[PDB]
């Protein structure tokens, strides 16, 4: 919101920008080690298990 | 009117419709800005 920009003494945006970078990172590392297959790619995990 | 011989379509098209905009008196204001102000730039 452009109130907590003003209602703050530094500023809060590069945090949020590289928090999104480094969640989406996060996520599709974890996917890619032991995702299912519902709508996610499946796993190495899985497909080790499944095969 | 319809009073003459001739006359004219509706009372509607003898009027003179004005866009001038008039306003009733509206009370002072006295406490708003009399004040010393004080920035802040923090909560």
């Amino acid at each position: 919101t452009d109130e907590t920009e003003e209602d703050a003494i530094f500023s809060l945006l590069p945090l949020l920008r590289k928090r999104l970078i480094e969640a989406h990172a996060v996520s599709i590392e974890e996917a890619f080690m032991t995702g299912d297959g519902s709508g996610k790619p499946k796993g190495l995990l899985t497909l080790a298990s499944e095969d | 009117n319809q009073s003459s011989s001739v006359e004219v379509s509706s009372e509607s098209y003898e009027t003179i419709f004005s866009q001038r905009i008039i306003r009733d008196l509206q009370k002072e204001l006295v406490v708003g800005a009399l004040f010393e102000e004080l920035p802040m730039s923090s909560k």
